[PDB]
């Protein structure tokens, strides 16, 4: 509806946030679950 | 109506949440109103007095 | 102490960052206490 908006992505601040816990995270759990 | 009746339609507002607003202007949150409501009733109307 | 208070659940902005990823790790962790 509003005239004049334009094409990007709004880098989520709360992604650095999970992604460096899930760094940690989403790796512990393929270090927790693969064994 | 506070004073929105000074730009057009009079809108009621409680008189109590209004005083709220006359400090949110000022600087200072409207919480501390509601948590010291009573003894600034007593220190308004002594005032005039 | 405030006067004229009344009663509902407030929704906490990182809920859907904790109701909505508890459940995902909530999700991961079924299928991770299952082994
Ligand atoms: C909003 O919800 C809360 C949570 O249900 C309500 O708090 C509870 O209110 C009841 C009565 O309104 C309290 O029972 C009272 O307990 C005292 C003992 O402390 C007793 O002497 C009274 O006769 C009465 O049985 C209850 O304790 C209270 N819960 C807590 C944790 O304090 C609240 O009343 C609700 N408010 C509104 C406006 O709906
Ligand atoms: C901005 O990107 C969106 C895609 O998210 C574009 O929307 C597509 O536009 C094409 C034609 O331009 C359609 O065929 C697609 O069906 C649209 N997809 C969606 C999801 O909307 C949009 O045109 C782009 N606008 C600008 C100005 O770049
Ligand atoms: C990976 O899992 C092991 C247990 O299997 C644990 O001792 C170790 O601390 C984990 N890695 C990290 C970086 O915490
Ligand atoms: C659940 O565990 C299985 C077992 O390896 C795996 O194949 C699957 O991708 C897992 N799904 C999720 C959502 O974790």
């Amino acid at each position: 509806v509003v005239i004049g908006i334009v094409n990007n992505t709004v880098y989520d601040p709360l992604q650095p946030e999970l992604d460096s816990f899930k760094e940690e995270l989403d790796k512990y759990f393929k270090n927790h679950t693969s064994p | 109506s506070g004073w929105t009746f000074g730009a057009g339609a009079a809108l009621q507002i409680p008189f109590a949440m209004q005083m709220a607003y006359r400090f949110n202007g000022i600087g200072v949150t409207q919480n501390v109103l509601y948590e010291n409501q009573k003894l600034i009733a007593n220190q308004f109307n002594s005032a005039i007095g």
